[PDB]
């Protein structure tokens, strides 16, 4: 009912080009949802392949996604990725 | 694997795409030429492979593969100041 | 960007064959039951598709 | 990946207007024809769409 | 630019679909919540759309840019040497 | 009906990892097309964004597309890039 929502300090940087390309409101609707029920069917929730490796996303607009993966042990989101072009 | 030929999966063509959903088992066309093999696959298992082929193309896979090896440590999203980015 | 029915897709169904082989697009089939949608891709695309996710 | 026919879409107007904005997918129109295909797409989506678009 | 209310869109909808794949010109939908404001746009419009921002989002656009404005000429297709690759 | 088709320089890299990625007889087949007619309506072909500077793309797999540019002039089919990838 409740996780931490942390992010690697290596994908840090893709939080920089989404504030600088005014997605930071967008961003962190995702982290909300990630707080709550990362598994909650919104945001073009998906199950990334291969699926045993338990990889997930989601849509912060058309273009970028958050991928991240979920402790359900100790009910912590890892976020991986917050920009999905290549730079 | 499910392999059928043009000829049958036309025949059953609609109780196949009941099942490539049901079993969530793709179905293999394979026919005497190149231009008719072909694979069919359950929209929303479709959906997942879409979206993991789209993340593979851009680099962000490989960056996603990078940084959970990496030794950069984890900083609590609530503790991230956009005002020093 | 193919979209039919099940039932064009079946009248259909050789030169959709060709097609999704010679565009290496799929065609997507939904019908009246929308979770029975489906997709066809051509069988050389679905393996470099599953190489690429699934390659050590 | 929802797909949905002219019909179906002109009567969940309101609720697919809201989906499109927050899934951030586009909702696919397809019909018999040409003439009735068609995609929904999110206004600010739309405009981040223009923007990778025209750059400088 | 069209605007038009989303009452207004529900009720001439399917004109709405003939006119955007006519004249290859999006409608835009806004009502008094912006939040739910939309675009509608022909599918053979979109399908361009689309393959432009896949292209872009992979770096090739990048690439194709750059390329264009160096200087490092041209090669006839056919004087390829394949075997040398 | 005959275009020519030309490839940039820098581009020929490309050709490299078609040829390695056993895409070679797909690309040979854009190429073909692109000696008769470079706008035919067949793999996948797309007028790229925005249509005022006229780039098309045509698709030789899923992931990887022929962009090129078309000097209808003097009937001369310009290859911009044969790989899709960032490497």
């Amino acid at each position: 009912s409740n996780y931490t929502v942390k992010i690697k300090n290596s994908a840090k940087s893709d939080l920089k080009k989404i504030k600088h390309s005014y997605l930071k409101k967008s961003f962190l609707e995702i982290v909300e949802t990630l707080k709550n029920d990362p598994y909650k069917i919104t945001q073009s929730f998906e199950k990334l392949e291969p699926k045993y490796l338990e990889r997930y996303s989601r849509r912060i607009n058309h273009q970028h996604r958050v991928v991240y993966t979920v402790d359900d042990r100790n009910k912590e989101v890892l976020i991986l990725s917050a920009w999905s072009h290549y730079d | 694997m499910i392999i059928t030929s043009p000829t049958e999966a036309r025949k059953d063509f609609y109780q196949l795409l009941k099942n490539v959903n049901n079993n969530h088992e793709p179905i293999y066309i394979s026919g005497n030429n190149a231009e008719n093999n072909a694979v069919i696959i359950g929209l929303e298992d479709w959906k997942s492979i879409q979206e993991t082929i789209y993340l593979e193309s851009t680099g962000t896979m490989d960056k996603v593969r990078e940084r959970e090896k990496d030794n950069s440590g984890t900083t609590n999203i609530d503790d991230i100041d956009w005002d020093n980015l």
